[PDB]
């Protein structure tokens, strides 16, 4: 059959393959032929010659099962299933594969406490003395392994920020306040990560505050340093990491240092030394959020912004820029720093997002995620509301546009935060008119696609006849972590609400939506009765994730909370109160012992 | 769009002095030779005990490339008492900012410290020094009796500066009033006139200055950057200053009035920590004599294809219209971490095209942070967002990033040629570079063939050697040049011609030049004064009828012309270049005589038809439209036959339909050389006779408010045949329709209420919600989904008022979200029940006493809605039991809407109508 391969084969093998992976070529010694030389071996084989016709493939090269417990002797505790796999794609073809990610319980955890020692913390530096052992236990019962460290910062010890040197006798204290405080330091590393969770208490005890003229501190300076200095802080290669950043103040950002007369940008390199004092604070400007991420990410550190309400809103907004970062609300005495690290830990261990380091240029990578048994949500590649010890699955598809130059070209794929990962060494086996294309709005292939003969060959992160449709979902975001507010699907970066009677960029807006209650009923009717469709779908675990805790006789009184009442399959009237606030905690107080017909 | 970069002037400075950190042109009226100023914030001086005080070097322009430091002050630190210094100059960063207005030049030292006549300090108030000829005064507005940080003790005034047309100074000090920041404007004159060596704190007369403000603003950094220009009716430049830390570090840009220093406009960032304001610039980008604002955010994070947040910074480009409001746009960097809007710099008309250009620098982009400057050209429409040029720092680091472009001055033609120039400084490597603009040259080329249609037979004109007659034809390639500035005279173009380019390699070149017998000849030219288009003629014959059998493919003549590197002044060499968007090759074609009657001339018969298939373009959204063109030739061969479709401004060409077996895959393309918006389609160069042809051109119309009844297309076939070359222009309209899917929705929040009713007290003459009943609540939404919007609608909400002189749902009040006004035929809270100060089943209006709430609706576009929020109260008198079973009630309330008016009026409409109902079922479970 004279077709695609026929029309673009005459040339030579090279081009014959360069057409479609559904073609082939054949000829060696001197065997003749009157039929095309480039075909679909099926149309070709019944015409002699029979082995130069490759087929793409992805051979796993390393399995190793998911394990179910952190560090247990020799077994290299793994959290991702395949670790190595070799891809060999031929011209313009593709090849799907998969990946497994387990939240391996009892996995060692590192906790670096990095507090702001501005005078507004002398107190704070008290209701922490106990903490460290107090920590050690709440942690213990959630990890057979725990290491903690400590760090302190203020700001660059320079003219604007620091007390220049007015009285010669002010380079040493809080001279006019009398109190007599320790001089300015920027970033000091106190206690390196150890298991002797007492050294921590025997340390903060010696610690004292300092003072700074300017409101904004030099926290970020520190954050960068207790993250890329590792041999110092002593983070554990195979462990979950935590940088507890706690402050009650605003913060300097990059470019501010200009005033102090500091214009050399942050190189993101470790600059601590023997004295454990960031020895560049004065010569190097504060790091930018971009550098902060790039490094926070690379080193697999989980920054936690423990801050005071007076400045909390500020840091939420800031983390929105440094994704993967959680923010809790500390206190004036940090008294509650304890149950803050925890809720953070868990909150982080509650999700798995797949990231791609060093992917090749002409290589395309589409994903599909499976996180709720069988139910696959085509498009995403991240998941939340998961329980420590649970496993998820992602299906990746690899695809090359054209054919680069041979090379062990190898990129990776791994969960943000995780040490484990699936290295993927690709290899490429590759040995009309560009004019008339389609045009979206002035550009050939919407300026996002190559134009080969018939259609366009979209660039990575683009799809569709024209290549206008993107492969992004971020825009479909929505403060929920649930794309399109669970009210709609995400197609081409923009949500298309399934019209439950809603609208909005992420379908967030839905004024005629049924009573806030009606929604959270299928919730209490499974977690407290097993009944209701939500248990049938075998969910009611990943979805209904509030805190249904049957209340005493009387219900509640907490204002700013709603009440609800419904009749159960049983015909009795259940009374319950919805409630949100605090850490952002939401619980559903349920009157115990409904009202059933007497008799 | 083109600065020399081969050999540019290279200046340098002491190792580590930060030479190049600040730059500017010096152009004294007292002389004819300009110089270039370069601040060296960290230099060392012969100043008594003043280590690293900084300097400002005046560089000469004349092969010598020397820079001798301008002497602003040789004085060490003054005293306040024996041993207790009054000021500290060492490490003051003098030179950190350097502007010049004429024979005068401002130079500040913003890390200059002062101890004050009061207590013993070391406050960084900063200080400038204004030189002018020989007299040198000291400017220091922030050094006054108002000390410390809650005052002006930490301004670092001089952190930014600038002069205004009417000669005045704009000085910024980021530290003022708890780092809120400050702006101070003084008259140059008053500055030198009110000077006095014996008065550390001088009172200048007409001094403009911002005042301290509320604490919320602390740490904003007003004065971090500053630029000037006019932003009202007329007058003098007003003040423009960036405020990095402004907002929640969203950063703002303030534009103050230059006469009274009062606020005029603000600009806010979009992304925290981006450092909006780090830089600003005023200059007119679109030659509309109205100044234009440029704000740079060196740390802006945008997203890549994979949608990941990435740092590349952007530049806000706000265009000022006569109105007073601005029409802004954005421009993001390219390389990550390079810091794009890190330094914006106005040039004049870098190419004298009639519009000003602007340069943006990404200090740490390329090679190894070697630094990059992108120059952007301006144009009527706005500022072209595509770098016309790229300056690459050619200097490696050694201790810190070179920083090419962190600073750069323009808008000054330090030389001959009537074109600007540009200074750029890399203080990491300690140096500055001056790039000299090249003279733009605009050139025109002509190319015509003596006989248009070559006749194989007829062959006058004989060959060269073997005197044998052949069918010749002539070529006339003429050329026109000349541009502005300094360059003329010379101008020589190396041309080149070709026959049968549509053939190139592979022989069969049906045409050759007379005396050459070659398919390609070349030559030179020369000219200068525009208009003196020096021509050059050639003669070409056609091969013998027997050496080729191709007689359809036209024989095109191709001429390409290029300039030579030798038409520059003794400026140590400065070759110009041709206008960016200008072709260095034109081409015309010839056609062998074939099938043209007997008179030997071809005269076609063109016709275009278009049936109104789709015919239905709904106003509002982007409606798709495709038309079936039917071009056909019923005469003789039409040369360069092509379909010409004149499309509407509301329509845009997609492409030719191919998803079909009946249409031709024409090779169309969209263009508009003349504001005519047209798509062109090839129909065959020789376009054979009786060649009917169907094909589909699809696109998308975008209508527009009010406007007229319908959008039309214009179709015609144009050919290059001397006779009957075109066809009757056939037009085709498509009516605009109106479709507005409007809908109404309701929700009775608690779609249920159980009467056992958790406690309750029947209190005669109630005074609060709880004393009444629970809060039932209905919500109605009217929303227009359809594409076309409307301008007026009515809303009728009937409400379940009472059943038998017995109240049902006691309405407490109602709210509205959107363009809507509502009215109740009855007063709502007759019992004035303020908030809490701690026919027997369905009860509708058909069977119950009604309360009508009417609402008049404004204009709802596509994707908008109005919303009624009715907040009632279940009057608990739904209590009875002594009589049968007092139970099960379905409280109903309905709401209907009527669409009465659209803003089109000239188009056919219809009345949109519909309604819906919402119930609140009250019942008994433990009856
Ligand atoms: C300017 O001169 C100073 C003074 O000699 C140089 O620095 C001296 O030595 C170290 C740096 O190597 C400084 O910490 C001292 O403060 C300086 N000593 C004295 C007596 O001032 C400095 O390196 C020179 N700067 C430049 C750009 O050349
Ligand atoms: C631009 O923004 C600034 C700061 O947000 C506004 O200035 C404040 O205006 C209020 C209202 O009168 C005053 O009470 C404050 O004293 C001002 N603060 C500062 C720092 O100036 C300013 O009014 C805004 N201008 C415009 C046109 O929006
Ligand atoms: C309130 O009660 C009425 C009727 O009891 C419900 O309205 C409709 O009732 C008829 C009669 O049985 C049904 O055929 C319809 O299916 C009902 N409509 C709907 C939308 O269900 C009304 O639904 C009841 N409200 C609630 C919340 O159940
Ligand atoms: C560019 O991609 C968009 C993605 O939606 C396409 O536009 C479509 O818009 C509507 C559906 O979303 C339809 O009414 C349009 O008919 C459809 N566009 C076309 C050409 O059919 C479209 O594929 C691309 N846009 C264009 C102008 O080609
Ligand atoms: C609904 O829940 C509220 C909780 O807010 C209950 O009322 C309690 O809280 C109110 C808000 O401060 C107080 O005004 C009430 O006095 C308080 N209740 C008591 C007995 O003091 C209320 O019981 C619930 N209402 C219904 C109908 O279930
Ligand atoms: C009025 O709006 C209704 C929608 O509420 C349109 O009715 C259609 O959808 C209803 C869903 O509740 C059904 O009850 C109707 O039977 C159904 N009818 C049709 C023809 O689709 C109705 O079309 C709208 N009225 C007008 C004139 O458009
Ligand atoms: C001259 O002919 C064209 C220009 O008319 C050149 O080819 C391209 O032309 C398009 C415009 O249609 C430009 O966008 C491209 O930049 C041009 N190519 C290049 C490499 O610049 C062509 O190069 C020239 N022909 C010859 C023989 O020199
Ligand atoms: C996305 O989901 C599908 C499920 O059918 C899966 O096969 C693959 O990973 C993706 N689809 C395609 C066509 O690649
Ligand atoms: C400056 O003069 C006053 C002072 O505020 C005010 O009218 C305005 O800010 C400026 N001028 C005009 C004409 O408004
Ligand atoms: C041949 O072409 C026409 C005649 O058909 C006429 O121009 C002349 O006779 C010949 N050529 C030239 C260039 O004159
Ligand atoms: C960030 O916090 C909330 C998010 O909704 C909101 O107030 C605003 O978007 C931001 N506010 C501040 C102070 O940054
Ligand atoms: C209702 O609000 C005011 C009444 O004073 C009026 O300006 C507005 O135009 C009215 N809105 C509509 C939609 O008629
Ligand atoms: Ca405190
Ligand atoms: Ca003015
Ligand atoms: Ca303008
Ligand atoms: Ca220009
Ligand atoms: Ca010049
Ligand atoms: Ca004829």
């Amino acid at each position: 059959g004279p077709n695609i391969c026929t029309t673009r084969g005459v040339s030579s093998c090279q081009q014959c393959l360069a057409v479609s992976p559904m073609c082939a070529w054949c000829s060696d010694e001197a065997l003749p032929l009157g039929s095309p030389r480039c075909d679909l071996k099926e149309n070709l084989l019944k015409d002699n010659c029979a082995i130069e016709f490759p087929v793409s493939e992805a051979r796993v090269l390393e399995d190793r099962p998911l394990s179910d417990k952190g560090s247990g002797d020799s077994s290299q505790v793994t959290q991702v299933s395949p670790q190595r796999i070799a891809l060999r794609l031929r011209p313009d073809d593709s090849k799907n594969f998969s990946i497994q990610v387990r939240q391996v319980e009892d996995y060692p955890v590192d906790i670096y406490y990095l507090m702001d020692l501005s005078y507004s913390m002398k107190d704070d530096l008290w209701s922490i003395q106990n903490l460290g052992t107090k920590l050690a236990t709440q942690m213990r019962k959630l990890t057979s392994n725990l290491r903690i460290g400590f760090g302190a910062f203020v700001d660059k010890p320079v003219s604007p920020y620091m007390y220049i040197s007015p009285p010669e006798a002010l380079e040493n204290p809080c001279y006019d306040m009398k109190t007599t405080c320790l001089p300015m330091f920027g970033y000091k590393h106190v206690l390196t990560l150890t298991d002797q969770v007492t050294r921590f208490n025997e340390e903060v005890k010696k610690q004292s505050v300092s003072r700074n003229r300017d409101a904004p501190e030099g926290g970020f300076d520190a954050i960068m340093q207790a993250t890329v200095c590792d041999e110092k802080i002593g983070w554990r290669n195979d462990a979950s990491h935590l940088l507890v950043f706690t402050t009650d103040a605003k913060t300097h950002i990059a470019l501010d240092g200009r005033l102090a007369g500091i214009v050399q940008p942050n190189d993101g390199q470790c600059h601590v030394g023997s004295d454990n004092h960031y020895s560049a604070s004065t010569t190097m400007d504060y790091p930018s959020l971009g550098l902060m991420t790039e490094k926070l990410s690379q080193k697999n550190i989980n920054l936690i912004f423990a801050v005071t309400e007076n400045v909390v809103n500020l840091y939420q907004n800031y983390s929105e820029l440094i994704p993967g970062t959680t923010v809790g609300v500390l206190s004036m005495d940090s008294s509650n720093v304890l149950q803050l690290i925890v809720d953070a830990y868990g909150k982080i261990r509650s999700k798995v997002e797949l990231e791609v380091r060093d992917l090749p240029e002409e290589l395309s990578l589409s994903f599909n995620a499976t996180c709720l048994n069988n139910e696959v949500i085509p498009g995403l590649k991240s998941c939340m509301g998961l329980k420590i010890g649970d496993t998820v699955s992602f299906s990746i598809e690899a695809k090359v546009r054209g054919c680069p130059q041979e090379k062990e070209k190898s990129f990776t794929i791994k969960p943000v935060g995780f040490k484990d990962s699936l290295i993927v060494q690709v290899t490429f086996d590759c040995d009309c008119d560009d004019f008339s294309c389609v045009r979206y709005k002035g550009e050939m292939c919407s300026g996002h696609g190559q134009c080969s003969c018939g259609d366009c060959l979209c660039d990575s992160d683009w799809t569709g006849y024209y290549c206008n449709c993107t492969t992004r979902t971020d825009t479909c975001m929505s403060s929920n972590g649930l794309l399109c507010s669970g009210r709609g699907k995400c197609e081409c970066g923009s949500c298309v609400c399934i019209q439950p009677g809603s609208y909005g960029d992420t379908c967030e807006k839905c004024p005629t939506c049924p009573d806030a209650c009606t929604f959270k009923k299928e919730c209490v009717e499974c977690k407290k009765f097993d009944r209701e469709p939500y248990m049938t779908e075998n969910t009611c675990n990943r979805y209904c994730r509030d805190e249904i805790e049957s209340v005493k006789e009387l219900k509640d009184t907490g204002k700013d909370a709603v009440n609800c009442t419904y009749k159960n399959e049983d015909d009795c009237v259940v009374r319950f109160q919805y409630y949100e606030d605090s850490s952002g905690k939401s619980i559903l107080y349920v009157v115990e012992e409904p009202e059933c017909p007497k008799g | 769009f083109n600065l020399d970069v081969d050999s540019p002037a290279e200046y340098s400075g002491p190792e580590g002095s930060y030479f190049g950190f600040a730059v500017d042109f010096f152009v004294p009226s007292a002389s004819s030779r300009m110089f270039l100023l370069v601040g060296a914030p960290k230099a060392n001086t012969t100043q008594p005990g003043i280590v690293e005080g900084g300097q400002v070097l005046k560089c000469d322009w004349s092969s010598t490339r020397r820079c001798q430091p301008i002497e602003f002050d040789a004085t060490g630190n003054r005293d306040y008492a024996k041993d207790d210094p009054l000021e500290f100059k060492s490490h003051q960063w003098f030179g950190a900012s350097v502007r010049s207005k004429q024979d005068k030049i401002l130079a500040c030292a913003p890390l200059y410290h002062w101890r004050t006549e009061m207590k013993q300090e070391r406050e960084p108030v900063g200080t400038c020094f204004l030189q002018d000829g020989t007299k040198t005064v000291e400017y220091a507005p922030c050094r006054s009796q108002d000390i410390d940080a809650d005052g002006q003790g930490f301004c670092q005034g001089g952190f930014s500066i600038d002069f205004t047309k009417a000669d005045r100074v704009l000085l910024g000090g980021p530290g003022s009033f708890y780092w809120q920041g400050q702006l101070i404007s003084d008259q140059v004159a008053e500055i030198v006139s009110k000077y006095d060596p014996n008065v550390y704190s001088i009172k200048y007369n007409n001094q403009l200055a911002t005042r301290t403000a509320q604490a919320i603003f602390d740490d904003s950094y007003l004065g971090y950057s500053v630029a000037v220009g006019d932003f009202n009716g007329d007058g003098i430049d007003d003040f423009v200053s960036g405020v990095p830390r402004a907002a929640r570090t969203l950063g703002m840009v303030y534009i103050y009035d230059g006469k009274n220093m009062s606020s005029l406009y603000n600009f806010t960032g979009e992304q925290m920590a981006a450092y909006f304001g780090f830089s600003v610039a005023a200059t007119d980008i679109n030659g509309d004599d109205y100044a234009d604002v440029f704000i740079g955010a060196p740390l802006f994070m945008d997203r890549g294809s994979d949608g990941k947040l990435q740092e590349v910074g952007q530049v806000s480009v706000s265009l000022q219209r006569a109105s007073g409001d601005f029409q802004t746009t954005k421009l993001n960097g390219f390389e990550v971490f390079a810091r794009f809007g890190s330094a914006i710099a106005p040039l004049g008309d870098l190419d004298q095209d009639g519009f000003n250009d602007i340069a943006i620098a990404a200090p740490y982009g390329g090679e190894d942070k070697k630094g990059i400057v992108y120059i952007f050209n301006g144009r009527s429409t706005g500022l072209n967002a595509v770098p016309s040029q790229i300056l690459e720092g050619q200097w490696a680091a050694r201790s810190m990033p070179p920083s090419f472009g962190y600073s750069m001055k323009g808008a000054t033609d330090i030389d001959k040629n009537g074109y600007p120039d540009l200074i750029v400084g890399a203080f990491g490597v300690d140096r500055a570079i001056l790039y000299r603009a090249r003279p733009v040259i605009t050139v025109n080329a002509g190319l015509e063939v003596y006989p248009s249609i070559l006749n194989q037979d007829n062959k006058t004109c004989s060959l060269p050697g073997t005197a044998l007659k052949v069918s010749c034809f002539n070529v006339r390639f003429c050329l026109k040049a000349d541009g502005k500035g300094v360059l003329p005279r010379k101008l020589n173009f190396q041309v080149e011609l070709l026959l049968d380019k549509l053939k190139q390699k592979g022989a069969i070149r049906r045409a050759l030049f007379l005396y050459s017998r070659s398919p390609s000849h070349s030559k030179n030219m020369t000219i200068s004064r525009g208009g003196l288009m020096q021509c050059e003629e050639l003669i070409a014959y056609l091969r013998d009828e027997s050496e080729f059998r191709d007689k359809l493919t036209p024989i095109t003549i191709f001429m390409e012309y290029r300039l030579d590197y030798r038409t520059a002044a003794d400026t140590t060499g400065l070759q110009p270049i041709l206008n960016q968007f200008t072709p260095a090759n034109i081409s015309r074609q010839a056609h062998i005589l074939l099938d043209c009657g007997e008179d030997n001339v071809c005269k076609p018969k063109l016709e275009v038809s278009v049936d109104s298939d789709q015919k239905k373009i709904y106003i509002g959204d982007d409606n798709p439209l495709t038309l079936i063109v039917k071009a056909q030739n019923q005469g003789e061969g039409a040369y360069e036959a092509e379909l010409i479709v004149s499309i509407p401004l509301q329509a845009d060409f997609i492409g030719v339909v191919r998803n079909n077996e009946a249409l031709a895959r024409l090779s169309c393309a969209f263009k508009t050389e003349n504001q005519t918006r047209q798509v062109v389609c090839d129909l065959g160069n020789p376009m054979k006779a009786g060649t009917q042809l169907l094909a589909g051109l699809r696109f998308s119309v975008h209508q527009q408010s009010e406007m007229d009844t319908s959008v039309k297309f214009d179709l015609q076939i144009q050919s290059s045949n001397l006779f009957d070359k075109v066809s009757p222009v056939v037009s085709h309209k498509v009516d605009l329709a109106v479709l507005a899917a409007v809908e109404i929705r309701g929700v009775s929040s608690p779609d249920h209420v159980f009467l056992p009713i958790p406690n309750w007290e029947h209190k005669e003459n109630p005074e609060t919600e709880e004393d009444v009943g629970p809060v039932v609540q209905h919500i109605y939404e009217l929303r227009n989904n359809g594409p076309s919007s409307f301008s007026k609608a009515m809303l009728h909400l009937q409400w379940p008022y009472k059943y038998n002189n017995n109240t049902l749902l006691y309405i407490l009040h109602y709210d509205i979200d959107g363009p809507m006004n509502c009215t109740s035929d009855m007063e709502i809270n007759p019992l004035r029940i303020k908030i809490s100060s701690l026919d027997i089943h369905t009860l509708g209006c058909g069977v119950a006493q009604c309360l009508k709430i009417v609402c008049q609706v404004g204009r709802l576009d596509r994707g908008k809605s109005a919303i009624l929020y009715v907040k009632s109260l279940l009057w608990t008198e739904t209590f009875m039991n002594k009589e049968n079973q007092n139970h099960s009630y379905s409280l109903k309330s309905s709401a209907s809407f009527n669409v009465i008016e659209f803003p089109y009026k000239n188009l056919p409409i219809e009345d949109i109508t519909n309604s819906t109902l919402v119930t609140t079922n009250v019942t008994w479970g433990i009856q």
